[PDB]
RNA sequence: CACAAACGCGUCUCAGAGAUAAUUAAUGAUUUAAUCUUAACCUAAUUAACUCAUAAUAAAUCCAGCCCUAGAACAGGGCACA
């Protein structure tokens, strides 16, 4: 019975996991994890949680550019705000729709 | 004045050298960023 | 003094005075009137 | 990536640009898992077995093409 | 890297020390920061079962400011196990006797409860003065920002900054101040 | 070749005695009144060291006095080996005596009952009378 | 980046005890008991004294042997 | 600025009133419509505790405060005011504020303890023996409801009672 | 009190500093008066707790045997002149 019961609880312990690394790795360049993660979902970049550990420990510069990417992309949104509302979308903000 | 290899280790002796190992690494090109080895059809 | 919940003055001369964190009444012709928020 | 570089896609990358080939190895079969629910006092135990087939896979080459606008 | 298998692992799993001021800072959000280093939420490596783990040592621990009236309000109890051996202590009385009983107090409520806390806390040093052993000093690495910024007093204002600061009234020439 | 004398100061500690208890006798004051007096004896008191006032307490030196004299024969080789590098024989009790820095003696500086003169008070200090379970 | 601190151990590493007589290899040891050892240790690795302390033979059987070994 | 000096000479005592040049409000103000002087600046709801220049203008030499008919407050401003005054002298800042007290000063104390944000006086409020639990928890205040109306950049309320 | 001891009915000894609650008083502003002040600075008179000064404890690694005012066992103190 423990044994099924943990399985499910083995998902949710990861994916825990994974945000406390990724939470740390984000804090190593002044970034919090709330600001990393909605400003890389704005760049149309779907990376899971679970790779973006593994870059994390394995790809310390790979990392740095994410997290750069999104502090650029986080200061454009509070640009576009500040502004009349009326500033042509950020050169990285700019939405690309396959069809 | 410049880098070519740095490396750890618990004291400064053992430290130098793996310093000197990780530049013989990169002379020799036997890196571990190296290209992998060709398997494919020649 | 005594304790009370409200204060009220007695006579035209007491006057009110905040010590300690609380109200008191205090008063120099009657020493009666002295009261005490609680 | 690389050392040097790293392309990201929004949200993939073109199949002009990066091409990657893997190898089938091993078509088997997992190890038994067990599922078993339980209910105090009221006589229910339910016991199952679960197989899941699994497939090795070998990546053996990534390859960047060198067209990028 | 290209580091051998031995000294890759010993570099990535190492120790570090950091230093922490405390002169006029909050014992909470001093312990805040302090909890995540000795703990480990700050290296990507991070695991509980690993024993991964930095110092901290903490220096002017007898100038913590507390916020508002917590001076006199806050209580830290114990009890010594006999009947009648139940002691409240103020924080102001605590502080007075323990300089450094405030801060530790504060870090150890807030560290994982499980049996690790008592191995993580051996790695905090505390000191109440800028008295720290040549030992000590020399394993140090970096020193973390201070959560609070203090405000400057009116004699640390500089002649250029009172003249820059506009005279928001003119008060009337006849008024005895 | 004796350490430096110091004039007394106020606040000034001393240092106590190592003495054997020996029985009772009574005692009769001017007034008529009867009081119980303890004989104690000193029999071999000795300075046996000195420790400096930071690595003992931090405000008081202390100063090592032993009893008196025992067999070589039935101590420790430490024992032993301590007395032999001052020169005296083993004692039986030592005790820790809290000493100020200007009250210091020399090791090895014998002791007397006239180290006490009537009409002070003083405390003892002993295991008392062992009655089991 | 300072300089190596080379000599650090200069004299304490190679000590010549006289010019008359060889050098000794004399490592002078006390082997303090189980109590002293214990807090010896964890002070020096900061860590606690509970965890220096051997376990029974149940606990030391169940090891396993040959433990997996990745990479 | 006026001051009082009184001088004896002889059994004859002298008391007389001199006026000291007193510094005018600076020219031009952003919005020179303004009734009371905070809002005339636009430092509504923009001041704290720590703004030592503005509050150094709005109390006396030996630490009181200045009425509210001389300055011309208005009562809404001039009790949050009153307020960062008492807070600015209990978190140590006006160290020159103080009255000069030559006898008092040489026998020391036990050292201040270094605080901010104090509602209340430290020699008015007492220990929180029963503290009590998350369902009827005795809070302890800090800062003022007074400087509740404060602009908030980061959008969240001030936690008034924690 | 028919042991060389135990025992009471007998004899001996029993302490300084800080710190406080209600309350009382000085200086003083919002309120140019006054006003002990969840106004500031300094300062005064003041319950019991409580905390501490201080005192007690202190030697790593003779120990078979015998003795002991040490003791259930295990420990502990003596065994050179006695
Ligand atoms: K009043
Ligand atoms: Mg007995
Ligand atoms: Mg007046
Ligand atoms: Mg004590
Ligand atoms: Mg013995
Ligand atoms: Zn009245």
């Amino acid at each position: 019975v423990k044994c099924t019961r943990a399985r499910r609880l083995k998902k949710r312990s990861l994916r825990t996991l994974w945000i406390n690394r990724i939470t740390a790795a984000s804090q190593e360049h002044g970034l919090k994890y709330p600001a990393f993660i909605i400003n890389l979902i704005k760049c149309q970049v779907e990376l899971n949680r679970k790779v973006l550990a593994d870059l994390a420990i394995y790809e310390p510069k790979t990392f740095k550019s994410l997290a750069a990417l999104a502090k650029r992309r986080r200061e454009e949104g509070f640009a576009a705000a500040l502004g009349d509302g009326k500033e042509p979308d950020g050169i990285f903000s700019r939405v690309v729709q396959h069809r | 004045r410049k880098l070519i290899a740095e490396g750890p280790g618990e004291t400064v002796l053992v430290a130098e050298e793996e310093a000197a190992r990780v530049a013989l690494r990169k002379l020799f090109g036997f890196t571990e960023n190296r290209r992998p080895w060709d398997y494919s059809k020649p | 003094f005594k304790t009370k919940g409200v204060l009220k003055k007695r006579c035209r001369d007491c006057y009110l005075v905040k010590r300690r964190g609380r109200w008191f009444i205090y008063c120099k012709t009657n020493p009666k009137h002295k009261q005490r928020q609680m | 990536g690389a050392d040097n570089f790293t392309l990201l896609g929004k949200p993939l990358l073109g199949k002009e640009l990066v091409r990657v080939e893997a190898t089938v190895i091993e078509k088997t079969e997992s190890w038994p898992k067990i599922n078993m629910k339980f209910q105090k006092r009221k006589n229910y135990q339910r016991k199952r077995i679960t197989v899941n087939p699994q497939t090795v896979l070998r990546i053996n080459s990534i390859e960047i093409a060198p067209c990028l606008c | 890297s290209s580091f051998s298998k031995a000294p890759q692992q010993w570099a990535t799993f190492a120790r570090v020390w950091y230093l922490l001021d405390g002169k006029m800072q909050p014992p909470g959000k001093l312990a805040a920061m302090a909890s995540v280093k000795l703990q480990g939420l700050h290296k990507p490596v991070y695991h509980q079962l690993s024993d991964c783990g930095d110092h901290v040592v903490i220096m002017n621990t007898r100038h913590i400011a507390f916020s508002g009236n917590k001076w006199e309000q806050k209580v830290y109890s114990s009890h010594t196990g006999y009947p009648g051996g139940f002691r409240q202590v103020t924080a102001a009385q605590l502080h007075q006797k323990d300089p450094v009983a405030i801060v530790k107090l504060a870090i150890y409520g807030m560290l994982p409860k499980n049996l690790h806390r008592r191995t993580m806390m051996q790695r905090l040093h505390l000191f109440p003065d800028e008295d720290i052993p040549e030992d000590i000093l020399k394993n140090l690495v970096e020193e973390l920002p201070q959560p609070r910024k203090v405000p400057r007093r009116l004699d640390e204002y500089t002649q250029e900054e009172i003249e820059a600061f506009p005279r928001v009234w003119s008060p009337p020439e006849d008024y005895r101040l | 070749e004796p350490w430096p004398i110091h004039p007394w100061e106020p606040g000034s500690s001393r240092v106590g005695l190592i003495a054997l208890k020996l029985g009772m006798m009574p005692l009769w004051t001017k007034d008529g009144q009867k009081h119980v007096v303890t004989l104690l004896q000193v029999q071999d008191c000795h300075v046996l060291k000195y420790t400096p006032k930071e690595n003992h307490n931090g405000r008081m030196a202390a100063l090592t006095v032993g009893g008196k004299t025992v067999s070589h024969f039935h101590k420790s080789a430490s024992i032993l080996e301590f007395y032999q590098e001052l020169g005296l024989p083993p004692k039986q009790k030592v005790k820790i005596f809290n000493v100020t820095e200007n009250a210091v003696i020399k090791p090895g500086t014998p002791l007397y009952a006239a180290h006490f003169r009537p009409g002070q008070y003083v405390d003892v200090t002993a295991k008392t009378i062992g009655k089991g379970f | 980046t300072k300089p190596i601190p080379r000599p650090d151990p200069v004299h304490n590493i190679e000590e010549t005890h006289d010019l008359v007589l060889k050098t000794r290899l004399e490592e002078k040891g006390e082997h303090l008991e189980q109590g002293p050892m214990i807090e010896q240790l964890s002070k020096m690795f900061f860590t606690t004294k509970h965890r220096w302390y051997p376990r029974g033979q149940y606990h030391r059987r169940r090891r396993k042997p040959n433990p997996p070994k990745d990479r | 600025f006026r001051e009082v000096v009184e001088i004896l000479d002889g059994k004859t005592t002298i008391i007389e009133g001199r006026i000291t040049e007193t510094p005018q409000e600076s020219p031009n103000p952003p919005n020179p419509t303004g009734q009371c002087p905070i809002c005339r600046w636009n430092l509504k709801h923009k001041y704290n505790y720590e703004d030592v220049l503005l509050l150094s203008q709005f109390i006396r030499p030996h630490g009181g405060m200045l009425p509210r008919r001389i300055t011309g407050l208005c009562q809404e401003e001039h009790l949050k005011i009153e307020e960062c005054v008492k807070m600015a002298h209990r978190a140590g800042l006006l160290p020159n504020h103080r009255p000069k007290l030559p006898e008092g000063f040489v026998p020391k104390s036990k050292p201040r303890l270094n605080r901010y944000l104090t509602r209340w006086s430290p020699r008015s409020v007492k220990p929180i023996y029963n503290k009590g639990h998350r369902w009827n928890k005795v809070r302890m205040p800090v800062g003022s409801p007074l400087l509740k109306d404060n602009v908030s950049y980061s959008g969240r309320p001030l936690l008034l009672y924690h």
